[PDB]
This record gives C-alpha cells, sequence and structure tokens, in this order.
RNA sequence: CCUUCGAUGUCGGCUCUUCCUAUCAUUGGGACGCAGAAGUCUCAAAGUGUCGGAUUGUUCACCCGCUAAUAGGGAACGUGAGCUGGGUUUAGACCGUCGUGAGACAGGUUAGUUUUACCCUACUGAUGAAUUUUAUUAUAUAUAUACAUAUAGUAUUGUGACAGUAAUCCAACUUGGUACGAGAGGAUUAGUUGGUUCAGACAAUUGGUACAGCAAUUGGUUGACAAACCAGUGUUGCGAAGCUAAGUCUGUUGGAUAAUGGCUGAACGCCUCUUAAGCCAGAAACCAUGCUGAUUAAACAAUACUAUCU
RNA sequence: GUCAUCUAAUUAGUGACGCGCAUGAAUGGAUUAACGAGAUUCCCACUGUCCCUACUUGCUAUCUAGCGAAACCACAGCCA
RNA sequence: AUGAACUAGCCCUGAAAAUGGAUGGCGCUAAAGCGGA
C-alpha cells in the first residue's frame, strides 16, 4: 500500500479527547502521542485525519481501560483544503481502535468517513458505510 | 556551562546587514555564462507588477495522487510594455576587474529617456543629449571597430515607457542587458540592427520557460525582535515587558557579538528568487487573451472593476506561477537561468482550462459585467 | 465551465470559491461566501430574509 | 590561604549566542570468532541535528512515549540594573530530641519588601561633510610618451578589493521475496512519489482582526412623529481596504584534497603504493560558483550638460 | 520504608502495617456537626497559561515653541 | 663479503579542550636550525 498523503492541516494536539466512532465498546479516546513526530523544542505533537496515534480510553467497558492502544483519525472539525479548490470540515472529531498494523478491533464504523483516510487503509474502507 | 536544550539559530546570517536598499530598481549581480555556440540573444527584461489571480489546470504526473485531476493554482501578472534600445557599451578584462572602453549612442532619443537625468525637468532648458547627436558617423564606426578589436563583453542599454502604464511617474528606467551568443563581430552586428527599435517581451522569453526574478521587498519600518527575527515570546509576569531577548551574551567575551538579534529596520530588502515558470504570454492585439480552449468566453486579463490599487492592463503581459517580492507598481527584473535546466518540471508544457476574472474588491460573483446585468433584469 | 448552486441562496459557484460542511448524516452543503455560511450555521432560514431568492419566489416577485 | 570584609548580589529554572571533541545519528573507509540480516573494534571528519510528558524547589534521579539519534562538556559553576522567587539564609509561630534556665538543632513545618541607566564603550538600525607628498594594469596618432597625465558642479549607468553566507534528515513502493542461505529469513545501490526540521518571500482562496460603513436594541432626555444625543468604545449582527498564519510559492555545480585502495620502480640481481624520486581514483570536510553589504577601498570608471573664463 | 489505590507514567495525595533514631494523656490523649481573605490532593465547567502568535483603542515615548533638575566623576574609554 | 646481534646522535609515532594567536613578530631549509672552531 502506497503512503503518499499530501499534507493536511493539523489541529488535534496531544491531550485532546475525541469520540470513538465504532462498535468496539469504548466511548471516547485520549490522544497521548503521534507516530512519526520529530524534534522541536516547545512544540506539541499533533495529528490530522489520516494519522495513527496512541491513546487511552477514559470511559467504556472495563477491559479496554488503563492501557495504551492504537487509533486512527477519521473525522476532524478544523477546516482543510482540497486541491480541487474548496474547504471541508466535519462537526466532531472521531477515530477507531486498531492493531499496530491497522486492523480494526470492532467490526463496523458508525458515521461518515473521510475520503483521504480510506485511501490509505483498506480495511477501514471495507468496513465503512458512507465515504465522503 | 552548556545550554540545557538544543535549538537551531533563529535568523539567517547570509542576508545580514538588514538595512534599506540603495534603490527601487533590482540590479542583476551576475549574468548567465556565455555559451559561444548559440546565436546572439538577449538575457533580461523589465516590467511592473499588477496583481494576482488563479487558474484551473490538469495534471500529468504518473504515480501521484493527483495524476488526472483539475487543480487550482495562484499566479502573478506582470505588465510588459516593450522597451527601447538606445546604446552600446563594451567591457574588457583586466586583473583589476572588467573595464569600459566607450559608450555609443543612437541618433535620436525620447523625452522620457531624457527626464531621467533631471531632478526637476519642468524648470530646465532641456539641453541634455543635444550636441552629441550631431557627431559624424565616421567617428562612431571607428569607435565600433575599436570595441570589436579590444573587447570581450557587450551589453545593450534599454529603457521602459511609463506613459503606456497607469503610473504617475514619467522618468524612464534605464538598465543594461548583456548579450550572449556567437563571436564578437556577430554580437556587434546583432546589436546595431536594433539601436532605435522596440523589444517585445516575446522575443526574449518562450512559453513554459523557467525564469529568475529580482526586485525589492515591501517596507515596514522599525520592527521588534519578535517580529524581525521570530524569537520566543516571554512570560506574562516579566517586569519591564515581555517582547525581547533575555540574555545578550555570556560575561566574558566582554562585548556584544554581531550574531545576537536586535531591533531595527524590516522590509525594503533586495532579493533574487529562482525557478518561476511561465504559464501564458498574452498580447494586446488579442481580444480574448484570458479565454481557453475549454472556455470560449471573450475576455481580457483585467478583473471586473480594475486591478485593485493598480489600474487596467492594456499592453502585453506575463503570467507567472507563484509570488514575487514587492508592492503593486514595483518594477520587476527578469533574468534567464544561469545554466538551463532539464528537469521534469522545467520541460513540461502547460495547458490551461480557466482563468478567473471576477472582482477582487469584496467577494466577486460574476466573470463579466454583462452577466451582472443579465442576472438582475431591469432596475429602478 | 462547470458550476453548481449555493444550497442556501442558489447563486452559481465558480471554481476556487466555495466551502462545504458535512452534517451528522452524510449530507453535503456547499456555500460560497462567509456571510451565507455564518447565516446558515446560526440556523436562520432563507425564507425569512428579504433579499434571498427563496423569499421572493414565495411572494411571486418574479 | 595569594587577591577582595569604607561589600565583585549568594540554589535551580526560563530565554539567547558562541566555542571544544574524548563522535550518539547522518558522509566516505579498514577488521571480525564476517554466508545474508542484525552487530562489535577502528580511521579522516565538528558541515547538519540531538525532542513531548508524570513525581520532586531541586542539580542529580526514575518511569511513560516518539525518534535517525534522543552524545559529553566550557564561557567569573555563561547569563538576577534579563525575569522569577519554589529552596537556603533576619525578625512571628508549631512539633520532636537536648538544656535547671535564657535558649540550641548541617531535624521537620507554615507565613515572610528583589531599588537606579539620561554617562563611556560594545552591538542594532539612521543622516553626513572633508580627502595633491595624492593616485595611475595607459593614452595619443606601426610610431611616441612617467622628463607624463589629473579643474570643479549637478545627474545616470557601472567596476568590485574586502567582510558575511544555508540547507537538512526520513518513509513508502519498484528493483525483488530476488543475490546469500539446508531452512528460518533476507538486503546494497539506483529510480519514483511524498513528508520532518530550517531559511527567504507573498495574500488569488480559507481563517483572524474593527474608532471606514450599514442595520438592530435596553435605561434616560429633547411635547408627539421624524431626526438625534449621553452611559470614558452602552450592548449585538454582518463587516470592504489593509496587516497577518494555522494559508500559498521557492531553496545550484565546479576545483583542489584527507582516510583508504592502487600504478610504474630502486634501495636489497627476488620484492616492495614511496617505510626514496615520478603518478591515479577519492568524503556531509576545504576553496570557488551563486547570494547580501560595499563612507567595510578616508577606492575608482564611462557618459550627458555647464562653468566673462585653463 | 513495605502493601493496596489513584495515572499511561506518581520523591506528590489517600487507606492500611509498626521493636516508634526521638509518639502518648489538662506540657492534655483520641474524635468531632457547624464556621475560616488558614496549609494540601483529585474531578466537572471555563478559558491566549500554553501549541504560536496576530490585529486593534486611550495615555506616554517621537519632532517642534516655552520652561528646566539630579545621582555620579583620580585621569580616561577598540582588541588578542 | 654477505648474514646476525648490539650501541647512540638528529628525525618520526606515542601526543585530546573550550573568544582568534604567538621560538617577542616577520619569516627562515647552499639556515636566519642543532654540536664545534
Ligand atoms: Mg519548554
Ligand atoms: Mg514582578
Ligand atoms: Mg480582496
Ligand atoms: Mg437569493
Ligand atoms: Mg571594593
Ligand atoms: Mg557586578
Ligand atoms: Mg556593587
Ligand atoms: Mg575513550
Ligand atoms: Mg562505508
Ligand atoms: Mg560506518
Ligand atoms: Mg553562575
Ligand atoms: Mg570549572
Ligand atoms: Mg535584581
Ligand atoms: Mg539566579
Ligand atoms: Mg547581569
Ligand atoms: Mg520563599
Ligand atoms: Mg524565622
Ligand atoms: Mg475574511
Ligand atoms: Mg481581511
Ligand atoms: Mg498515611
Ligand atoms: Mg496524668
Ligand atoms: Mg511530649
Ligand atoms: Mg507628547
Ligand atoms: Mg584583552
Ligand atoms: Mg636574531
Amino acid at each position: 500500500t502506497l503512503k503518499n498523503k499530501m499534507r493536511i492541516t493539523l489541529s488535534l494536539p496531544v491531550g485532546a479527547l475525541i469520540n470513538c466512532c465504532d462498535n468496539s465498546g469504548g466511548k471516547n479516546l485520549y490522544i497521548i502521542a503521534v507516530q512519526g513526530f520529530g524534534s522541536c523544542l516547545n512544540r506539541l505533537p499533533a495529528a490530522s485525519l489520516g494519522d495513527m496515534v496512541l491513546a487511552t480510553v477514559k470511559k467504556g467497558k472495563p477491559d479496554l481501560r488503563k492501557k495504551v492502544l492504537n487509533a486512527i483519525i477519521c473525522r476532524q472539525s478544523k477546516a482543510w483544503r482540497r486541491h480541487e479548490g474548496y474547504y471541508i470540515y466535519f462537526e466532531d472529531n472521531a477515530g477507531v481502535i486498531v492493531n499496530p498494523k491497522g486492523e480494526m478491533k470492532g467490526s463496523a464504523i458508525t458515521g461518515p468517513v473521510a475520503r483521504e483516510c480510506a485511501e490509505l487503509w483498506p480495511k477501514l474502507s471495507s468496513a465503512a458505510s458512507a465515504i465522503v | 556551562s552548556h545550554r540545557k536544550f538544543e535549538r537551531p539559530r533563529h535568523g539567517s546570517l547570509g542576508f545580514l546587514p538588514r538595512k534599506r536598499c540603495k534603490r527601487l530598481r533590482g540590479k542583476i549581480r551576475s549574468f548567465p555564462k556565455d555559451d559561444k555556440e548559440k546565436p546572439p540573444h538577449f538575457t533580461a527584461f523589465m516590467g511592473y507588477k499588477a496583481g494576482m489571480t488563479h487558474i484551473v489546470r490538469e495534471v500529468d504526473k504518473p504515480g501521484s495522487k493527483l495524476h488526472k485531476k483539475e487543480i487550482v493554482e495562484a499566479c502573478t501578472i506582470i505588465e510588459c510594455a516593450p522597451m527601447v534600445v538606445v546604446g552600446i557599451v563594451g567591457y574588457r578584462e583586466t586583473p583589476k576587474g572588467l573595464r569600459i572602453l566607450s559608450t555609443v549612442w543612437a541618433n535620436h532619443v525620447s523625452d522620457e529617456f531624457r527626464r531621467r537625468y533631471y531632478k526637476n525637468w519642468y524648470k530646465s532648458e532641456k539641453k541634455a543629449f543635444t550636441k552629441s547627436l550631431n557627431v559624424p558617423e565616421a567617428t562612431k564606426n571607428c569607435l565600433l571597430k575599436r570595441i570589436e578589436k579590444y573587447c570581450t563583453v557587450l551589453r545593450a542599454i534599454c529603457h521602459t515607457q511609463p506613459s503606456k502604464t497607469p503610473l504617475r511617474m514619467k522618468k524612464a528606467h534605464i538598465m543594461e542587458v548583456q548579450i550572449n551568443g556567437g563571436s564578437m563581430k556577430e554580437k556587434l552586428e546583432f546589436v546595431k540592427e536594433m539601436l532605435e527599435k522596440n523589444l517585445p517581451v516575446s522575443t526574449v522569453f518562450n512559453p513554459n520557460e523557467m525564469i529568475d526574478v529580482i526586485s525589492v521587498t515591501k517596507g515596514h519600518g522599525t520592527k521588534g525582535v519578535v517580529s524581525r527575527y521570530g524569537v520566543k515570546r516571554l512570560p506574562r509576569k516579566t517586569h519591564r515587558g515581555l517582547r525581547k531577548v533575555a540574555c545578550i551574551g555570556a560575561w566574558h567575551p566582554a562585548r556584544v557579538q554581531f550574531q545576537i538579534p536586535r531591533h531595527g529596520q524590516k522590509g525594503y530588502f533586495h532579493r533574487t528568487e529562482r525557478n518561476k515558470k511561465i504559464y501564458r504570454i498574452g498580447l494586446k492585439t488579442d481580444k480574448n487573451s484570458a479565454s481557453t480552449d475549454a472556455d470560449i468566453t471573450e475576455k481580457k486579463i483585467t478583473p471586473m472593476g480594475g486591478f485593485p490599487h493598480y489600474g487596467v492592463v492594456n499592453e502585453d503581459f506575463l503570467l507567472l506561477k507563484g509570488c514575487v517580492a514587492g508592492t503593486k507598481k514595483r518594477p520587476i527584473t527578469l533574468r534567464k537561468n544561469i545554466v538551463p535546466q532539464v528537469s521534469r518540471d522545467a520541460l513540461a508544457q502547460v495547458s490551461l482550462k480557466f482563468i478567473d476574472t471576477s472582482s477582487k474588491i469584496g467577494h466577486g460573483r460574476f466573470q463579466t459585467s454583462e452577466e451582472k446585468v443579465k442576472y438582475y433584469g431591469p432596475l429602478k | 465551465v462547470k458550476t453548481e448552486a449555493c444550497s442556501f441562496s442558489e447563486y452559481r459557484i465558480y471554481p476556487g470559491r466555495g466551502q462545504k460542511y458535512i452534517a451528522r448524516d452524510g449530507k453535503v452543503y456547499f456555500y460560497l461566501s462567509s456571510k451565507f455560511a455564518s447565516l446558515a450555521l446560526q440556523k436562520k432560514k432563507a425564507a425569512k430574509l428579504r433579499w434571498t431568492q427563496t423569499w421572493r419566489r414565495n411572494n411571486k416577485k418574479t
């Protein structure tokens, strides 16, 4: 699978709390790290709508709690530019729990998923309902 | 002791004496290397900045995510009225640098060229270039033979025509354009044919060419360290204010070093930028100079309501991809690359699908002024 | 040149202008200016404002 | 116990620059108990980097992470007329041990004032005259000339000594499930597409900003309508132009080398990269090219006009 | 200090344990509803404290007419 | 007229630090260096 992902505006820094968007049992997610982030003195790591993150679950069924997990961002509230020449934004921020290799722990996504996110992960595209 | 945490330096020490420039005009510091196997040709030009707009274009990159999509890009417009060639100068090489033999002028010159030699032309007798045009041509030809025999570099003196723009200025801008190409004699022959004619901009450049730009940035005055160098901002509890650098240096190098950022003048700097691509060379004899194959609406480049802060463009122009330093009306200098490039982007040729001409005052909604009256119907 | 409507005040949107908003369900909305986006996001109705094409269609003013 | 007791502000952090190499990563090499992969020892080399957090006043520690790597240090233990004031280190007060007692404790605890730059210099930007014991990399008609030439004023176009200097790292796919290997595994180079951190600009689009402007409205006051005003910007919605990032564009190639590996060839009839003479290839290092300045050279040239007078 | 709890991660907070350097009974011991500009930890709401800074108003500073001090001062003020 | 061992003069390896620097400086190799006359 190719990994190109033309740049997207980042607005979801570390310490944000977002919805969980799937049927795995959790209700929210708490971002604590972002893969691929480098070094810069006072800067916070931040993620956009195709990246994989490390998160914990603050509410949901007890066996999912008190652990570090993997997640993938599917919707975001900050606007971003599409090369066709317009701007897009959702209402809320959502993500799903996955494997370190990007395989879901649940079996269904609830709401719409972004068209850029589905181009990078084939299982998420297969399990989606409406791609926008 | 050592600093606790590392961070790269703030400014760039290569643009360092951040003082105001000597002039409006951008000066070429070095020219492209002469390839004596090409035919003689010009190397530079000059015009004025008008404004910006956007276009729609199709992509031809196999392997990219955008390989078959129409995309939007931003472009800049430069007004390019023709210049006039009025003189010849020849240099020769000495161990102290290039040196001049003589300058040779044309038989006639215009008044906007002569105004550039006067602080206040309106109260003068206007006696510049009045006795040295009656020189016999025999002396001129002897001087040209000497230039041919003893020199190694030619340049041509050219000037612009501000009367064909919406500018308030009437003095013409003067510059030298080096001529690369064949032998010295061929160079001299090439130049002499033009001593009183016009250069169109289309003679000097080609469609889909890559070009370098020289101009002077916008001026802002005195600006603080936070804005001038982008240093960190300091905590709100600080007693004498927070917009500064805390430590100027260690104790005992017992001075302030030149690398420390300080307050001072920002803007109005001289710059040279590389690799700006040409998208269209429009003319003034063409009525539909902003229409495409996919949009047959008859249009000129000027947006509805005039270019904001400039005026109307009714000469031939260049369309450049990207941005250029300077304000509106700032004179822009255009040089060829030092050596020609052969990359995948330098050779690729561009076909356009739409050029926007809606109003830039406010939020434009129509492409021509007839659509506006067609939409509303009769008014009161 | 291809163009499509504003979904709040059905003016025509030329390329390089617009703004879209995906709702709770997969509905797509497409405004052109900041004024219309702000008005729609404050939940105002186009039929209640005098200058929109919806008001003067319901008043037979065309 | 040499300097300072008619006084050199005493912990740590934050901010900012520069230097060292005893090299963690990135560049080219040599060796292995070296099949590949992953490592270990070592050479030239300081050009470019060396992070986000929980507990503690901490320096020091110790965990959670990402990363290419999260190397070690100096500059009056860099840095208080730069800040801050949590600790220590005056006067209040509590506890424990000690003391007949007043009181002590390098044992805990809580509350406790951080003053002055307009001077010199350094550094950052801004105006600006005066330069004959002065200068010259030619001029004039193949010949002559330093035993020579050079005035000033106002303008334009140029030369360029010297000083500063800039880019950096990564991933995916192809090569190719291949060379190597019994298997398990499994890459060097090269290409293509993107990205990180830096640097220089810009405002077509998106967002931010309001004492241009238009509209709405509470209390009060002009008899009412209309028109207005006060409440130090009464409050609210939209808000052009301009400025601006979180938005957009741009960021080269040559010369001569160090390590190492080689050529021809004596000393020493064989041999030998030279541990003689004579040569070759060769690194993110060096010098140019390119870029910024050039009252940094008290520096110069060509040109166009004008100087009751060379 | 050991065990549990709170976090992703706890020299901090809480609940237990006790051969307690050096705890203990009007030098008062153990509790305790209400009250406190008293000392600490965690949660919800909130935000320019921060990521990362930008734009704006009054009053200064600035240049003019007028008026007009002081501290300090061996002599002075480029470097290796 | 070839082998081996040993000995001692000049030279070389052992030989890494923080602002840019010090046989006093320039520089000096048919010495302007070291041991003599
Ligand atoms: Mg910090
Ligand atoms: Mg304070
Ligand atoms: Mg506009
Ligand atoms: Mg309408
Ligand atoms: Mg003293
Ligand atoms: Mg002192
Ligand atoms: Mg003192
Ligand atoms: Mg060692
Ligand atoms: Mg190697
Ligand atoms: Mg290596
Ligand atoms: Mg100190
Ligand atoms: Mg020390
Ligand atoms: Mg102080
Ligand atoms: Mg301190
Ligand atoms: Mg100090
Ligand atoms: Mg204190
Ligand atoms: Mg006390
Ligand atoms: Mg706006
Ligand atoms: Mg605006
Ligand atoms: Mg306890
Ligand atoms: Mg008793
Ligand atoms: Mg007692
Ligand atoms: Mg004043
Ligand atoms: Mg000194
Ligand atoms: Mg001597």
